[PDB]
């Protein structure tokens, strides 16, 4: 019948292709060679219909050598299994006869670009260089302890059985072959002569390898306390840069990903997104937004505005009544749109230039606000290590460096700002000021590395939003409908304005358009306001 | 020349691509297979007086066998399964121990071979008939005679001592 | 409450040079022992020197031949073994160095008399620092390991556990000992590791077991940077389950130290606290406990994190300082026990661990 | 680059005292003709050359053996069987290689500079573009698929050709004794069949008959 008509149309709606239509009829058809059954039926069709529950059920309705895994395979039948001799009934009954698997790569593949930074080559460089000296020290040193204690065992008994002692291939010690290891680094190819005449005669070979053992170990271990001052200054220089993984990629992708053309882009991929599911037809609402983003606090919000107009002030090609128009600009209409001066909206129908500014601003308030949560959690994390650790009984319960105190501790996120400051000056050089940052806040410094660029971007937005004429049409339309009441107001009251509402949106048709208009809602709840943009 | 090949795809994806080698002494080795040839081919004329090439020529296949398997026959992957051949039973019948479906692998490469020899037009016509009689005949049975359910997997030792 | 414990060490497995450039060291162990010994931690624990494990001991698991070619290898006759060599894959990624066997002997013994003991009732709980060799075969040595010794600690553990249950945190796929125990219901293996160009390629989300071990083998694959919270969301609901479902007598869990920030093979981003996390899950839980090393090639993390968990297991809270010791300039500029993180990006996305999750719980659904 | 790891190993040093195969066209370890640039396996010769067989010094290809000596030296089947048995004595040992008639047969990325294409192509489950997480696009159907939306979800890049969850494909490489031909000739089976629209609708209205006919 015509219901059947209406699936197939309907799947051809929701599909938007044809060859995975066609794909889905290869699979009906199989079905209808009487190769596939009900059940299987419907498991084949769940990959097509899996996420539309009325086309899942409407469709129910109408209805009505081997190998496992994936990297095991079984061994020949006629295989010559190796014996074992230690098979008791729990080997034969327990462990795997059958089934094998491959190792398909290798330990110490090329991971040395993979992923980690060039600083912590040095690391690793320096940790082996340690390594291969302090193990053959101990090989030493322990080859000294084990002649000691055989000179040591050898010296209580009579003269006339000294020369009656010999000495086996372990040397006294416990292993057969750490000793003959230290004898013949310690002597060359000299090394079976010297074994052999320690087994043969100890009692006069034993002093004299004590003897260049222990000279050998003291040079060595003042080779390695030089060795170990230069290995110093490197950790320092290395660690915390290893720790950070992102500086280097994130410094190049924050000075592309806030260009003007990134920030569009960003929005018109969820436009043709969403353009592209409402011509599918699937179930989602006409009235969802289109980005979300959220705002904690107001005194962060307070501390950009200082930082914008810090930067602004300090700006030559700007005039002393475009400063003005600024001031005005930041410090009291970006409040007046957050609703600085609950289910309470603000409706802003903005531009380009509008949407690149606020976006820029958002990602500083986000930036501030990581920074700041990052030096609360520095403060408690300190705080209550202090507490821990002043009541511990180590094992009772059966140089260095001296750590900043509290007060530096909750005075980091002042002298931040005054850091991020003198940047914008150029006062102090970024190389330091990058450095203090990662001396700081650890591997959560990388957040404010590019605040610089993110401040001069915006900049650039205030003063080109000050000098286009249509920007002063936007905000004074808005200040216009605002009187009115129609734009923006209490979430109940929506409804009773919103053909007026839709008054304001028809003027911003016919004040732009030529030009790109964004839909932005402030919406406040509990301290927060969370900020909702959509193209139009 | 061949009719009904696909199935070498089969060989060659189980012993270049699924890593399943082939048994050393599977069953039916390439002479016992051809004097097996000679004897039912034998018994299909009633007076087959040019039996006196029939012979001669499944004669030649081993010989063909002989000095040809191991060279342009295996692959990368069967030159360790050749080496142990060599290293172990040299002294026994190189042209033996080898299963049915490396055989057929000749016949896909003389097709080009074959064009670098300038025979007469009767003796190449005569060949070209006896292999296409060959493989239909292989085509008749393939199926109780070619059989990869017995096809065993290389562990990583064999894949070391391969590549 | 507080418990007896048992701790194994040679003090010349450390010794033992497993190459130039080598990421595999053993000096790591002992210095987790000098750690040990300058925490105050050997007044609480009893040190005990394991027995040299028999090559009888050895070929429960591996053959004979195999065992056989270990102990006559050496440095010096490398030319008349060379084909062996081939055959058993000892060579440029297991080198063979001198007093091999010696160091195979020490790993193994101490696993297999840790076994012994908790066979014994004598404690419940166990540490091997210089075992969890989990990579060897029962006839080829790979991942720097040459023999299996958990699967010989586990074979010991069988004599009078019913069932038990081997966790493994390291990085690679245990397929040694998952492998050894794939076709049986007597262990089942729980793995966590990285998968996906890495070593060993094997320990698919689908590959449970065979015949009458299916279902008793469950693999988590993970991706690049996985951190303590992720690991720890996605470790105590699954070892519940696991423990519920299957009911074990006796754990072994393999203390792979590679899985942490930093190393210098490994990929992951824990720290040693969220490493630990997971001893604390499994000693929650009160039964016979065989704690194994295994990987981790950071030496100085390794130690850091060997140290901590041991004192984990023991209920004992150490100082966050380092204490001076033979080896402190190891850890520096710090020199403090825990070690912090990386901010390399979380590849392991949250919905990816959903999936994940919900597959290994309705794969645990199918047990008797 | 200052190397610590020289002053440490002459510290420690003990006093002592004072590029492809010609053959099978493949990488490996290769012996190289003095005479001409080609270069063969050790089990790419005829024979093929073991370890302890190399001689001591210069070593010489096959095809420039045989023009050496020859520079020196300057219905019976039988005779086209000696002329084959001699063909394959002079032949190298390359390889086998099946005929070509039966072994043979960018858009949904970031920009250069990086940046979501237009128009956009979005993940098959979501409807997301490429923004969110890498997509993959199946080899057989222009249809692409998110790492973490399949079921399982994959852990990795697939480095091959991927096979999307929604060809039928997978029904048929459920087997896992059948021989490969028989998989590949059926799914060839519905590699050509297209068109059938008239045909499947019928079939399907034909099966949701509650009374069979
Ligand atoms: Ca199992
Ligand atoms: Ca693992
Ligand atoms: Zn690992
Ligand atoms: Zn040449
Ligand atoms: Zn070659
Ligand atoms: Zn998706
Ligand atoms: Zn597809």
């Amino acid at each position: 019948t015509l219901q059947e008509f209406s699936f197939f149309d309907k799947v051809r709606r929701v599909l938007k292709s044809q060859e995975v239509y066609e794909n889905f009829l290869r699979c009906i058809a199989l079905f209808n060679q009487e190769l596939v059954s009900g059940s299987e039926l419907l498991q084949l069709v769940s990959p097509f219909l899996g996420k539309f529950p009325e086309l899942f059920a409407q469709f129910k309705s109408f209805l009505g050598c081997k190998r496992i895994g994936s990297s095991y395979r079984a061994l020949p039948k006629t295989y010559q299994q190796p014996k074992c001799s230690g098979r008791t009934a729990i080997c034969k009954e327990v462990l795997n006869d059958t089934w094998v698997s491959f190792p398909s790569w290798s330990e110490d593949s090329t991971f040395v670009s993979s992923k980690k930074t060039p600083y912590e080559e040095q690391l690793h460089r320096c940790e082996d260089e340690r390594f291969e000296l302090d193990v053959v020290l101990e090989t030493n040193l322990a080859t000294i302890r084990v002649l000691e204690s055989v000179q040591k065992k050898l010296s209580r008994m009579a003269p006339e059985d000294q020369e009656k002692f010999r000495l086996d291939d372990s040397l006294g010690g416990t292993s057969e072959v750490i000793q003959r290891r230290a004898i013949y680094r310690i002597y060359g190819d000299k090394a079976p002569e010297i074994i052999e005449s320690l087994k043969k005669n100890p009692v006069t070979a034993v002093p004299v390898v004590l003897k260049r053992l222990k000279a050998k170990e003291e040079e060595w271990r003042e080779a390695q306390q030089g060795f170990n001052k230069i290995w110093r200054e490197q950790y320092e220089k290395a660690y915390l840069k290893s720790l950070d993984h992102q500086a280097v990629n994130f410094k190049q992708n924050d000075t592309k990903a806030l260009r003007s053309k990134s920030l569009l882009n960003e929005i018109e991929s969820v436009y043709d997104e969403h353009q592209e599911q409402h011509s599918e037809g699937r179930s989602a609402p006409s009235s969802e937004p289109h980005l979300i983003f959220v705002y904690e606090d107001r005194q962060i919000l307070e501390d950009a505005a200082a930082l914008i107009s810090y930067y602004v002030k300090r700006q030559p090609a700007i005039q002393k009544e475009d400063q003005g128009t600024i001031h005005q600009l930041l410090h009291q209409f970006v409040p007046s749109l957050f609703f600085s001066q609950d289910d309470v909206y603000s409706l802003f129908f903005a531009n380009n230039n509008w949407y690149f500014f606020l976006r820029l601003h958002q990602t500083l308030c986000s930036r501030l606000l990581k920074i700041y949560r990052q030096a609360q959690k520095q403060l408690l994390e300190y705080r209550t290590e202090k507490e821990r650790e002043k009541l511990l009984c180590e094992g009772r319960r059966e140089l260095r460096l001296k750590q900043p105190s509290e007060v530096e501790l909750e005075e980091y996120y002042p002298a931040f700002l005054d850091m991020v400051r003198s940047l914008l000056e150029g006062s102090i050089d970024p190389t330091q000021y990058e450095d203090t940052l990662r001396e700081m806040f650890t591997i959560h410094a990388y957040v404010g590395f590019t605040m610089d660029k993110l401040v001069q971007n915006i900049a650039r937005q205030l003063h080109h939003l000050v000098s286009d004429d249509v920007c002063l049409k936007v905000v004074e339309l808005y200040l216009n409908e605002k009187k009115r009441g129609a734009a923006g107001g209490n979430l109940s009251s929506r409804c009773v304005r919103a053909a007026r509402e839709t008054s304001y949106q028809w003027k911003a048709e016919r004040c732009m358009a030529d030009e790109n208009c964004f839909k932005v809602m402030f919406l406040q709840r509990k301290g927060q306001v969370i900020m909702t943009i959509e193209l139009l | 020349p061949e009719e009904l090949k696909p199935w070498l795809v089969d060989d060659w994806d189980l012993i270049t691509r699924q890593k399943q080698l082939f048994y050393l002494p599977a069953k039916k080795n390439v002479d016992s297979i051809l004097e097996d040839y000679a004897n039912y081919k034998k018994s299909r004329g009633n007076t087959d007086n040019k039996e006196y090439a029939v012979n001669e020529v499944v004669a030649g296949i081993k010989e063909y066998f002989n000095v040809m398997l191991g060279t342009q026959l295996l692959y990368k992957f069967e030159r360790p399964q050749y080496a142990e051949i060599l290293a172990d039973h040299p002294d026994a019948p190189m042209s033996q121990v080898y299963g049915a479906p490396h055989l057929l692998r000749l016949f896909v490469r003389i097709g080009a071979m074959l064009a670098y020899t300038p025979l007469d037009e009767k003796s190449l016509a005569l060949l070209l008939n006896y292999l296409h009689d060959f493989l239909k005949y292989l085509a008749k049975n393939s199926a109780t005679l070619f059989s990869a359910s017995d096809y065993e997997v290389a562990p990583p030792e064999y894949h070391r001592k391969a590549v | 409450g507080k418990k007896k414990v048992c701790y194994y060490y040679d003090g010349d497995i450390g010794n033992y040079y497993y190459g130039q450039g080598h990421p595999m060291k053993p000096h790591r162990i002992r210095m987790t022992h000098n750690l040990l010994l300058n925490y105050g931690l050997y007044r609480k624990m009893e040190i005990y020197r394991p027995h040299k494990a028999t090559a009888e001991e050895m070929t429960k698991y591996h053959s004979d031949e195999y065992i056989k070619f270990l102990r006559s290898i050496r440095p010096d006759n490398m030319s008349e073994y060379s084909k062996q060599m081939q055959r058993f894959n000892v060579g440029e990624d297991c080198p063979v160095f001198d007093g091999l066997f010696e160091f195979c002997q020490l790993s193994t013994g101490g696993s297999v008399a840790g076994a012994v003991k908790l066979n014994r009732q004598q404690t419940d709980m166990a540490v091997n620092w210089a075992g969890g060799l989990h990579h060897a075969k029962k006839s080829e040595a790979s991942g720097f390991c040459y023999v299996n010794d958990i699967v010989l600690a586990i074979l010991e553990l069988l004599k009078y556990h019913q069932r038990v249950l081997y966790i493994d945190i390291d990085i690679h796929h245990g397929d040694g000992v998952e492998e050894a125990f794939y076709t049986t219901d007597r262990v089942m293996t729980v793995s966590f590791h990285k998968y996906g160009e890495y070593f060993p390629g094997t320990g698919d989300l689908r590959d449970i077991g065979a015949g009458k071990g299916k279902y008793y083998a469950v693999n988590f694959p993970m991706r690049d940077g996985i951190d303590d919270e992720s690991y720890g969301q996605i470790f105590k609901p699954i070892i519940s389950k696991v423990m519920e479902m299957y009911q074990p007598s006796a754990v072994v869990l393999q203390c792979g130290a590679d899985s942490l920030s930093g190393d210098r093979l490994g990929c992951f981003n824990l720290t040693v606290k969220g490493h630990a996390k997971c001893v604390e899950v499994v000693k929650t839980f009160n039964l016979p406990l065989l704690m194994l090393g295994g990987g981790g090639y950071t030496i100085r993390n390794v130690a850091r994190c060997w140290t901590y968990e041991t004192a984990v297991a023991l209920d004992c809270e150490i100082p966050n300082e380092l204490p001076y010791n033979d080896y402190f300039e190891y850890f520096g500029p710090d020199f403090k026990l825990h070690i912090s993180p990386s901010n390399m990006t979380n590849q392991n996305t949250p919905e990816y661990m959903e999936k994940i999750k919900q597959r290994l719980f309705e794969n645990l659904r199918m047990l008797p | 680059s200052g190397g610590l790891m020289e002053q440490i190993q002459a510290l420690l040093a003990p006093p002592k005292t004072d590029d492809s195969c010609d053959s099978c066209k493949e990488g490996g370890d290769l012996l190289c003709c003095d005479h001409c640039p080609a270069a063969f396996h050790l089990q790419c010769c005829n024979p093929p050359l073991s370890e302890e067989m190399l001689p001591p010094g210069e070593w010489m290809c096959h095809r420039c053996t045989v023009r050496r000596k020859k520079r020196e030296q300057k219905p019976q089947l039988r005779r086209p069987f000696e002329l084959l048995i001699a063909a394959a004595m002079e032949r190298n040992p390359t390889q086998f290689q099946l005929p070509n008639e039966l072994t043979c047969t960018t858009q949904h990325e970031l920009d250069h500079n990086g940046l979501v294409p237009l128009p956009v192509k979005v993940c098959f489950t979501c409807n997301r573009s490429c923004r969110v997480a890498p997509l993959i696009q199946c080899d057989y159907c222009p249809l692409l698929f998110h790492m973490d939306c399949l079921e399982p979800p994959l852990t990795a890049m697939p480095l091959g050709r991927w096979m999307c969850p929604n060809h039928i494909e997978h029904v048929v490489l459920n087997q896992k004794n059948m021989t490969l031909s028989n998989r590949c000739q059926v799914f060839d089976r519905f590699q050509d069949t297209v068109s059938q629209h008239v045909v499947k609708v019928d079939f399907l209205n034909r099966i949701h008959k509650k009374h069979p006919p």
